[PDB]
């Protein structure tokens, strides 16, 4: 009768070892001020790196036995049990349980302890960005998990930001409209111009912006074929966003090197059944860039293939200012000197000629200054 | 039923022997020449006309069961005068993508169902 | 796991028992996604549910260990008078439905690698009969021919005839066909099983392997048929070793093959090049033409792309009459995704009809 | 468990203790279909079967585990008086046939595979014998014929024949032929195993091992056997 | 399982006791072929040999299983007198006759392929 009142009055919760809040609520509690406990067991990680040096660090945690903390005002109980049959398979230990115990006249006061544990994983949310290659027929990461680079970093001619930004904002928020008519949704923009012209450096800091993956796709590979093209497309990761860079490997030879045998074997065909018939529908934005818009075939800038084309010329006196204060944060007046003297100069300058030689020393920026007379053949030498 | 491969211990050209259900299977990891070769053959000489993307889905991994498809004793890789597995039963020769390219045999090596796993590659 | 997600949510219990269940899955990206959910875990609890009080116990043995889910096992013993309904049918069902609220009816499309059928994509979401137009008659009648066929089964069983039907949708390209095979087996609730003879190194065999040991539940598309019959012609000369053979796809078709409702679609551009040979029944029993975009046609898709706007149909019509050329379905379909919500706009560029093919 | 089925089918029980078998098949298009089965499960139940009072006592294994299907032990003690006929034979069978009932059975068609003999499509529903029709004395002139030779094993047997026939069908126009052997074979409930002559790269070695170790109780049906009479090595002159 | 199998057999026989042993083969046709044996089971029997009983014995083996079989590890027991003559021997023969009566000896033709033989 007074065990079963007592526990009539009291919510005792369990928490299995296999629960990854077992560890945060380990974790957590080792770290709470406000704790009377008597047990402590260590917790030790190690990692031999390849050289033979290795990193140690250890942690005292709860362990087995009873324990007293207080939490907002409120007593509560934890008791770790070992189990003394039980070896858990996955992760070659035995079982493990840490039950809590408290009176239910005030609410469980609970959930507030986890969300505390969860403050612990949401730190780990930093990485914003990865980068996805064929690999094969399917997609696997290129590498390490990059950091996602911020969109006024990558500076392009104004309005072609604003415009493109726009028009992606406008084509994934009305997704109901394509549902409706049943057409796929799946839409296409092209950007052309001369190397250079941070056109793939653009392309990623709008994949950072939307937290999308990239796909990287060369179409200068020279063991692609239509059919693993027309697979990979359509079985892309999740949340992702497809680059297609030199698609012009396609207009100039076409099958040529096919029907020859040399390089790479995709062609217009793979270009149109990939981009519509048996595609992925669900979801689906797709960059294309090509250096050398010249060989367009007219018959691909229709809606369902593509349907945004802007040309990224050379750099605008504005994008050289706004560049020039990028790099130079402050430093007013210089900039002005700066822009008028490359007015004078007059010619033709990639945006990455002029990050390069505003890069290349970490320059203040009238040393940039003064070696930008050069420019007319800086390519050369510098 | 399932066999489970680590595919990151086979180096570069190197063939393997596995057995699925006893069924014998090769993994090989084949080099870009390997694929080039492969992929620039006509398909007129071949009596099972087929394709190394529809062979396999993995240009760098490729998988067959062992067994010469003329009677079912095993053929040997690295044999023949065609550099892929040939069969010392009655001389039944195959290219390097597993293709019956000259003897008795009437088909290709049979491909069985597996599933990539990045380190390791399940067969079954 | 049903009624224990189930009984979490009973707002009429009582549990002094808990224990957590935790979800987590870490994105690729970095990101991390985290939710708990307290079940009631080992222990006694009382449930009433629609006037009936049951004891509900938990217990996890102390020796077993299930290998599959790695952790020890337990049951859930539910308990309450004999004179009831047995109720425990409801509050099983009603567990049963809550965990399956998803309702994830999907279109899957297979496709064929080797002499094996293998699922291509991510199951895509299904497309409703009208979402596609074509021609008056065609359509339902393809509809009631169809059902007409599924629905009369034991017919074909008792009287001595394998159960195979033919479909030969014909007729010059951009008209939507393959659009359509896939809206009408969204429809019938069943997979697609693509199958391309064009620009695909077949060989009769594997061809006839394939259309045989095709999985259940799922509709043959052949497409392009007309490239088999053209390379019984061409390739002899020509060489472009992905011809398959004629009389294989006759056996193919009829000789010893399934039998499980199997219905097949086919396609083709070039009728001209076909023969009547291959027409029979059994192999082709309900064959249509497509042609290009009609009246019938321009009006309902443009009703589809601007419903209510009839006023505004009215002058398009007006304006494709005035223009009097033939065009294609899929040509006319790039005026209105071009110009979302605005008709208006689709009614003043209608002059560029004539340059659709190349930047509409 | 074909016993526990029957019992949920049998009426007048005194089942107090129920447990759950579910069945959940996930279908690739995202459904899944679900069934819901109430058993004894544990405890002790009653029956009165034909007057005879049976006892059936549910047991769970305290210690073991079935690798078989990751399961604690279990088993299912019946329980009643000599003085019955031992009923438990009838209840067995009368058991037995509803998991018979499920599933007839159907005829299966085989085909060649380099050297092996393996399934070619899921198995086609049997055609039942008057569905085709021939001339008349035909259909059971062979049909007689078949069944002499069914029963004179002995005649061959103990006097050393290869205990083997041959039948050949060379109707020129095609009908219906092929039709009547898979009847045939399914009303002897013999599997078929199809091997068609005009096969390309089809070898003498390979077809003999293949006429042989034949899968049990199939009926072999070679076509168009002229073939291999018309397409002489002058076609193949070269060594093909 | 020689010897309970001859058991089920003889008459001169009492088994309060029995236990269901199931030969069930599936055929790829969807055709199933099943047999069900009443053999003794767990628990004593008695049965009369040669004018002789002979107490009998079964027992499954808690805290055990068979890995090969996958089934608790079962043993069967006699007993007998010492004085008279332990026919043990006697029933062994007797139950394997049971066993020998299967087979009347098949001819098998090997077949080379390859640089070996195999059943053919
Ligand atoms: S069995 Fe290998 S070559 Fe014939």
């Amino acid at each position: 009768a007074s065990r079963v009142l007592y526990r009539q009055m009291i919510v005792d919760l369990e928490i299995q070892s296999k629960d990854k809040s077992y560890a945060w609520f380990l974790t957590w509690m080792a770290k709470h001020p406000q704790r009377v406990s008597r047990h402590l067991s260590v917790r030790t990680n190690y990692i031999q790196h390849d050289n033979g040096s290795v990193s140690t660090k250890f942690s005292l945690v709860p362990g087995p036995g009873n324990h007293w903390i207080r939490y907002k005002g409120a007593f509560i109980l934890i008791k770790r049990e070992r189990s003394a049959k039980m070896i858990d398979i996955a992760n070659g230990s035995p079982f493990e349980t840490v039950t809590l115990t408290t009176l239910y006249r005030d609410k469980h006061l609970f959930d507030d302890i986890l969300n505390e544990a969860k403050d612990i994983a949401l730190k780990t949310t930093e990485g914003k960005t990865v980068i996805y290659t064929s690999f094969g027929p399917e997609w696997r990461k290129f590498g390490q998990p990059k950091a996602k680079r911020m969109l006024p970093s990558v500076i392009l001619d104004s309005g072609i930001k604003e415009g493109i930004l726009d028009d992606v904002y406008d084509f994934m928020k009305n997704g109901k409209w394509y549902s409706d008519r049943g057409i796929p949704y799946r839409r296409g923009y092209l950007l052309y111009g001369p190397p250079g012209s941070g056109k793939t450096s653009f392309i990623q800091a709008l994949a950072g912006e939307l937290d999308y993956n990239i796909c990287i796709l060369n179409l200068s590979e020279n063991n692609l074929t239509d059919d693993r093209l027309n697979h990979l497309m359509n079985n892309m990761p999740e949340r992702s966003i497809l680059l297609l860079e030199d698609i012009d490997a396609a207009f100039n030879k076409r099958s040529q090197t096919g029907e020859q045998g040399f390089h790479s074997s995709v062609t217009f065909s793979g270009l149109l059944n990939a981009l519509d018939g048996v595609t992925s529908s669900e979801e689906t934005i797709t960059f294309m860039t090509t250096n050398h818009p010249e060989k367009l075939d007219a018959a691909i800038m229709r809606p369902g293939r593509i349907d945004y084309k802007v040309f990224v010329g050379n750099a605008t006196p504005y994008q050289v200012e706004k560049m020039f204060m990028k790099f130079y944060p402050g430093e007013t007046d210089i900039c002005k000197k700066f822009v008028n003297s490359v007015k004078e100069l007059d010619i033709t300058v990639s945006t990455a000629q002029l990050q390069g030689l505003f890069v290349m020393n970490k320059d203040a920026p009238h040393d940039a200054l003064k070696m930008v007379s050069s420019l007319r053949n800086a390519n050369h030498i510098f | 039923a399932k066999v489970e491969v680590n595919l990151a211990a086979i180096p570069l050209g190197k063939n393997v022997v596995v057995k699925w259900q006893g069924k014998p299977v090769f993994i090989r990891h084949r080099t870009p020449h390997e694929i080039q070769e492969a992929n620039s053959v006509d398909m007129s000489a071949l009596k099972d006309p087929q394709t190394d993307a529809d062979r396999v889905k993995d240009p760098q991994w490729l998988i067959m069961l062992g067994i010469c498809t003329h009677l079912g004793c095993v053929p040997i890789g690295e044999a023949g005068d065609f550099g892929g597995w040939f069969c010392p039963c009655h001389g039944s020769h195959y290219d390097i993508s597993g293709r019956i390219r000259k003897g008795p045999a009437p088909l290709n090596l049979e491909i069985p169902a597996y599933e990539f796993d990045g380190d390791k590659v399940i067969v079954g």
